[PDB]
């Protein structure tokens, strides 16, 4: 499938940016994870970057570490993720949806049986956290040969070298964490569309990256934040999502 | 890019969030330039001898093997300063930290030796020190914690995961993402991603060369098997390099069995766990069916990494090292036997290699065999440990 | 009558009940005679090097010294094996026992330390260990205790007088009278009745010995001064003796002032008690105007013993040694210095001997000197003494 | 004076052996214990050997070691103790009054003063119990100038230059530890007459030291077992002390 790369014709069509929302596959428990993702998009999220909660998220920051234990408080496993996932793309068919995964649960129960059924559930992304481009070649050849787009994050820093490879290697989208000169150079080799990730919390932040150039923008901790704040209220935490997620979505367009 | 290679055979690797490889880029190429310049080494020996205690003791125990064919020797890292091998790598990176301009360091720890030597070594070289340590640990460990800051050291508790050791591992890591621009991850054993693997190991080698040539005196031969404890591997890595190339020498890992094998609370991932990826690398892991991390037990603390270094892994499956497991109660009747025979009070880690080579001797006491047990530390810290379970 | 001079001027002697005196001619008779056996030198030789860890390092501190004209070095006898210079001598005694055909050890032991060290010897070369220990003393030793009985050692708590070490100093006494025809009594210190001042000095005497070649190896000269803390007075002469024949070695004895010598808590007889005869030698003792036998206090468990090795009021009597006191709180002040400063725990008792090194080159910064303290043992044990006062 | 001399003719005249408890001095009080004293005199006690209550009587087993604790328990000093010694005297001309002492208490003020202040009160011997006679020389001449004898213990196994040296220094009598040797040996060498001591406490015992040719027998232990088996009723440990000592005497006697 091309649902990224018809997600990003048809908004440039209308100039506009993605708004991309993050959330914990299970957080806070199946059931509500399911009505968040689907307030997300009728919110106005574009795509989705979508968390398999993993015991060591050695890549993650508080916030989202803390949703991966009311994952797992709740029994979530990777199994009832992919429950969720083939839940979630048949509800909403042409949705890019993106897993932000750790290495060992992709080559756990073996890399190419791992992208096979994220072609199978619809998945259309995999961002391994804990993979770098010097050891991604397993993880993009399987990627690619099921129909995967394999994400990599372009640091703030990134020589030369490592764009090139970026813009090579990956598929999709490019996330970029937390800057004119960055995208103009994945511009320049052609890399997949930048999606501005890492503290974006508000809607000047995604006016700002499209203005920078960025094809859109990424929020987590600051989704994840408002489920964590209603915990003990799911209604009063999907109205706030909601709100959240218009405002950040108005914010991308033209 | 690397200057060396960042595997043995399909184990170790790289496998960090991109924004920490120009850390470990920098690391490995610090590390090349240190290992050619003689200033460095100098300033390593001299640290190693004059502070550390180095060369330590090679002690024959003949009250423990009497009777056998077995000639038993103990290489004595229990007498370094620290009371344990962790010292010798810890100022080897507190130097390589100064050797890039670094005025501070980050360390994990799960029972707190590797805190605490990260702190003797932060303290004597001019180091800000802070350390990661699970909650639980924390809690368990008090007395390396109160070391830990009576040497300067800032102890930070993890809560986040199991709150044990692996948590306080993510942590240093989160951290050092950020900060290693000022700040160098001094790693606790001979695990992580490249370049540790190999420099941990390169730091702790003077253990088996020093063995290497007091066996020699005293033997005229090498050993027919060094043995070591293996929680992450830097003991015995550092036991066992000097002798790889020494065909004849038999090299012992062992792994802690925990309360055994067949019960699942163990601490042997090298021969009963998994192959995953985590903490930087891909080696054997203690690990759900899922691919969900999990806690290595033993009754000794500080066999608690749920891996194993990378080197171990194949050296294992290439036959030139093998890996054997030992129960907490073996490692228990190990501790007590040196207590009594010879004096010595072992770290129940240590008393695992030890419990191993009790056996080679008991099994086949006909056998004449010649075994170095790498008495990885002292065991002062286990007195009440094992108190109450005899009391018990 | 006697092979060797039982006095250093007026103090010494044999002060003990005529029952015993065959126990101390016997034994002085197998010193000499040991003294003058190039084998059981090198037996003895070979268990300091190859068990106990000897030679021990000689560490410069130059981030304690920074900024002031001072050289300071620490003798490690924290680095030998059992933590503290005890085990010198009582590795020498256990041979002495069996040069005499003994298969039985008799030791008393206040803090433990002596316990724990004449217990290890004991395992090592096979010799039956009792060792008696004031009721008080094992009430807060339950550490050192547990250790003691995981050596194979008998611990025998003393309730009599005080239940602390002189008591227990007397039941040791009390014991060999009837039982040294079998059993030798390992005393723990440079003090009692001739022959032990001499032969705990001279099998304590190699940690001058190695200090005195280190420090002309690193500096080319001797030390402007040698600073010990003085309990017994054992770990001192054994740093003082091959020094007291260099003359312009100053030698400085230092005692515990405990809260302040003019509080009269304190351990500090040797300048602040009156001479007296008890623990069968003629020396300073803590006493009553009457002349009761009183304890010495001090935050350091291990500088306990109530009088002073004879051989160090004759040193202080003829002006070759100088004996000062160091308070309660100047010895905490050195012990987290050190631990902060150069990643060094040091035992409390050790503390005081740093603690006036630390005063000579404070008070006269732009002083040229070079100071060697012995640090005679580690400070593990101390932690909980020093974290409770710190959390007080 | 010559008290010890006077008693062992006397006794010889009569051919009798000499019984000499032992008590702690002030155990367990100053008062009890003069009582103590001369019901140990009434019951037939020829000599007396008292004990100055000492912080370290490593010479000590455990019932003498226990009666130090309850002198020091009832405050008893070396100065009370003299204070009895002279009261002591007083009501008792004759009887032969030796202290067991430990060396610093006699070194303590000044070896002379000491001898002086024992010569002062009217006690006539010394036995300091951690000074061998390698050690004895100002002990021993401060006893004769004072006219103190000086007593020496003689052991078990005593050679035959310790017997010879027993036999020249001490005075009054030989304290024989624990035979017919060591008892013929004395007399050969012109020893003061032995008392036999350790563990008499019986009167068999009393009657073999005689004929074995000892001058009499000294008990400590069993007399003070007495004094700490009724020390709830004073009234009965005189009765019991009476009992004893008149059958410890008894033996003695031809
Ligand atoms: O809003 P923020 O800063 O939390 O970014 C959230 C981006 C999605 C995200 C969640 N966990 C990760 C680990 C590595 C890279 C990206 C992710
Ligand atoms: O009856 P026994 O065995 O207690 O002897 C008691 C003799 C007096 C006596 C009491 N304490 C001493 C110390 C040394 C020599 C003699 C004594
Ligand atoms: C930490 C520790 C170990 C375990 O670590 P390795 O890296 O496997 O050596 C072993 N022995 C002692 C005494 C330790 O403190
Ligand atoms: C016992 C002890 C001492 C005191 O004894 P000395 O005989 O005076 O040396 C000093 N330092 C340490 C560490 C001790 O254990
Ligand atoms: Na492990
Ligand atoms: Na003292």
């Amino acid at each position: 499938m091309e649902r990224y790369e018809n997600l990003f014709a048809q908004l440039n069509d209308r100039r506009e940016g993605a708004f991309v929302p993050f959330v914990t596959l299970g957080d806070p428990g199946i059931e509500q994870s399911l009505k968040i993702i689907d307030t997300l998009i009728d919110a106005g999220a574009d795509a989705l970057e979508l968390g398999v909660p993993f015991s060591d998220p050695l890549a993650d920051g508080p916030t989202i570490q803390n949703a991966n234990l009311r994952a797992f408080a709740a029994g979530v496993t990777p199994a009832q993720c992919f429950e969720m996932l083939a839940i979630i793309r048949e509800k909403h068919p042409t949705i890019p949806i993106g897993l932000l995964m750790y290495a060992n649960l992709v080559f756990n129960n073996g890399i190419d049986a791992f992208y096979a059924r994220c072609e199978q559930v619809g998945v259309d992304s995999v961002l391994v956290a804990d993979v770098p481009v010097e050891e991604s070649a397993p993880f993009r050849q399987a990627a690619l040969r099921h129909n995967i787009a394999p994400i990599f994050i372009c640091p703030p820093n990134a020589d030369d070298d490592l764009l090139r490879q970026v813009a090579s290697y990956g598929r999709g989208y490019t996330y970029l964490l937390s800057l004119h000169h960055l995208i103009e150079k994945l511009k320049e080799y052609h890399a997949a569309p930048a999606l501005q990730g890492f503290g974006i919390s508000s809607p000047e932040q995604v006016s700002a990256a499209v203005r920078a150039g960025a094809a859109g923008a990424i929020s987590g901790s600051a989704i994840v934040k408002i489920i964590e704040k209603n915990l003990a209220s799911p209604k009063q935490m999907l109205a706030e999502l909601r709100s959240f997620v218009s405002a950040m979505k108005a914010a991308s367009r033209a | 890019t690397t200057l060396l290679n960042p595997y043995f055979g399909e184990f170790g690797g790289m496998y960090v969030p991109q924004i920490l490889m120009p850390a470990l880029n920098q690391l490995e190429e610090a590390f090349v330039s240190a290992q050619k310049d003689p200033e460095f080494q100098a300033q390593f020996a001299d640290l190693l001898k004059n502070y550390a205690g180095r060369p330590t003791a090679l002690t024959k125990c003949q009250n423990i093997t009497a009777g056998t064919r077995t000639t038993l020797y103990l290489k004595r890292e229990d007498l370094l300063h620290g009371g344990a091998h962790k010292t010798n790598q810890v100022l080897g990176q507190a130097l390589l930290a100064k050797r890039m301009g670094k005025s501070e360091i980050i360390a994990e720890t799960g029972a707190g030796q590797h805190g605490v030597a990260s702190a003797l070594a932060s303290a004597l070289l001019g180091l800000k020190c802070r350390i990661y340590m699970g909650a639980k640990d924390v809690e368990r460990q008090s007395p390396n914690v109160f070391r830990m800051r009576l040497m300067g050291a800032e102890v930070i508790p993890v809560h986040s995961g199991s709150a044990t050791l692996k948590d306080a591992c993510n942590e240093a890591l989160r951290d050092w993402s950020g900060s290693y621009e000022t700040a160098h991850y001094m790693l606790g054993t001979a695990a992580g991603p490249h370049p540790y693997p190999t420099i941990v190991r390169e730091f702790q080698r003077m253990i088996g060369e020093e063995t290497k040539a007091q066996i020699l005196d005293k033997e005229g031969r090498l050993p027919d098997a060094v043995i070591a404890c293996v929680g992450g591997g830097s003991n015995a890595i550092g036991m066992f390099a000097d002798f790889i190339n020494d065909t004849s020498v038999g090299l012992i890992g062992v792994e802690p069995g925990g309360h055994g094998i067949e019960t699942g609370e163990h601490g042997a991932p090298l021969k009963h766990g998994r192959v995953g990826i985590y903490f930087g690398m891909k080696a054997p892991m203690m690990q759900t069916a899922d691919g969900q991390i999990e806690e290595s037990y033993s009754i000794s603390a500080g066999l608690d990494f749920p891996s194993v270094g990378p080197q171990h892994a194949y050296l294992n499956s290439i036959g030139r090292a093998d890996y054997v497991s030992i129960t907490d109660d073996e490692a228990l009747e190990a501790f007590k036997t040196l207590c009594r025979h010879e004096g010595i009070i072992p770290a129940l880690e240590s008393s695992h290699a030890l419990a191993h080579a009790l056996k080679m001797m008991r099994e086949q006491p006909e056998k004449e065999q010649l075994l170095v047990v790498n008495l990885s530390g002292r065991g002062d810290k286990d007195i009440f440990t094992v108190h109450d379970i005899l009391k018990a």
